[PDB]
């Protein structure tokens, strides 16, 4: 019990396709709007690129590639490298090392500080490395 | 135009002499507007066996449609093209 | 050597464009499926947002932000200031600072903590800092 | 004052919608291009799904999920959970608990470490637990 | 095909007896091509009140065009095919 429907107004195309109650509803309104809406899933798969800009600020996607970027900022989902940058300060992840960069770095809690290591502990400093109890 | 004479017209039949017949006119319609001519203003082509198909144009007292339908067992395809909507495609059951 | 098809079935549209290998494959079929196919790539421009949801779980993109969003979840990339946030565990990171804020941490590791400073180290902390050898 | 094409050439598909100004401008090139633009917004709802794939490296969305997956790399960003893999290092964060595991761990910085903590501290270690001054 | 006599055309008319009147042929059209067939091959059909369509195939010395026009108060309806470009749809104001 379907409907099918294809116009062009001077709103613009309203494309929906309707079952008796589920339906896939597309537009592309002349006010500069895009939509679309479904009952179940989109899919759309490619081959190399996806690439998707507001005026430099990218979401693409290469075949190993993952970047979040904008101007500043910045996710590289590589394979087995994360990168993490707001230049300067950075979070690269490996397969076997976490680095953690940075000027400073302000740590707080509320509970607990548990720094477990299964093997040895090497903390480097300068002029002071104070504490309280 | 290839639109040979169908079945179930009427046609007048002269005899010009003997063993010599010919066709000369047609008595006959299929699509006709069976209105008053100011509900409706029809111009169509119905075509083909069971007449499922109009390249129909009606133009009532409000809107002016250009449509292509078709009529089956439970598909109803069209084209239509109205001046206040726009240009139209459907297919319905 | 092209071609070129727009149907409209019980399915719903197939369009898809065809070289003599390449091609852009779209439906909208009926069973409630939006899928897209290409053989290089697809570009998807705007000019202020690009929102995608699943009843309220965005991806929501500005001229300088980029949402992750769910329900309790978010990443803000926005310039120059990138947060993530489980309530009340944050990550923020700015140009010149790392912030590490939560009720309690636990750091694990298996070989090495190289902990290095340019400058001076200000550790503080309650009744306990302990440590082993 | 609109206008809206709808073509089919040896290119493909080259739909816009314009307006004055405005305009909604979508291609399907069969040199295995798509292309969309705007001028507003584009908006993309669902219900259960949407998966944007290059040859396994997903972006996938479900009703609490958000994986922004490849080979050997994945960011799960669930309801109150979130995790970020490279196979063996990890982040997880929880609603009250900041977890970081890996095998090493360097950690940079230039002015200034700040570990408070508003309740006791527990540093456990091996042979060495080394310091400067 | 129902195309009924329009307003404002010309008929031959006999009378083939008292109180009995016929109606033959047509003096008449609204449809002509008014150029000097190099520049143009017209074949169309136009329809409807205020003559608002055409049916219309033109070919010039260069393309050849199939096409479904319709003109009303800021509305231009069409749908258009050549052999160089392919085929169109239009909605202009």
């Amino acid at each position: 019990k379907a409907d099918h429907i294809f116009n062009l107004e001077e709103q613009g195309l309203l494309i929906d396709i309707k079952d008796d109650s589920k339906g896939c509803t597309t537009k592309l309104e002349s006010s500069g709007k895009i939509t679309h809406n479904a009952t179940e899933s989109i899919e759309s798969s490619a081959d190399k690129q996806i690439i998707e800009n507001v005026k430099d600020s990218k979401i693409s996607i290469t075949e190993k590639e993952i970047l979040l970027a904008t101007k500043k900022s910045s996710i590289m989902l590589s394979e087995d490298k994360i990168v993490i940058k707001i230049g300067n300060s950075l979070i690269i992840l490996d397969d076997s090392n976490i680095s953690l960069e940075s000027a400073t770095i302000n740590i707080k809690s509320s509970a607990n500080i548990n720094i477990q290591a299964s093997q040895n502990i090497d903390i480097k400093s300068l002029n002071n490395s104070i504490k309280a109890d | 135009q290839f639109i040979p004479l169908r079945n179930d017209d009427i046609i007048l039949i002269e005899i010009q002499s003997f063993t010599k017949g010919e066709i000369i006119e047609l008595i006959s319609n299929s699509a006709i507007s069976t209105k008053k001519a100011q509900q409706q203003l029809l111009q169509r082509q119905l075509l083909g066996s069971k007449e499922n198909c109009e390249m129909a144009y009606t133009q009532t007292s409000d809107s002016e449609t250009f449509s292509l339908t078709q009529v089956n067992e439970d598909c109803e395809n069209s084209f239509l093209i109205n001046d206040k909507k726009g240009i139209f495609l459907r297919y319905k059951s």
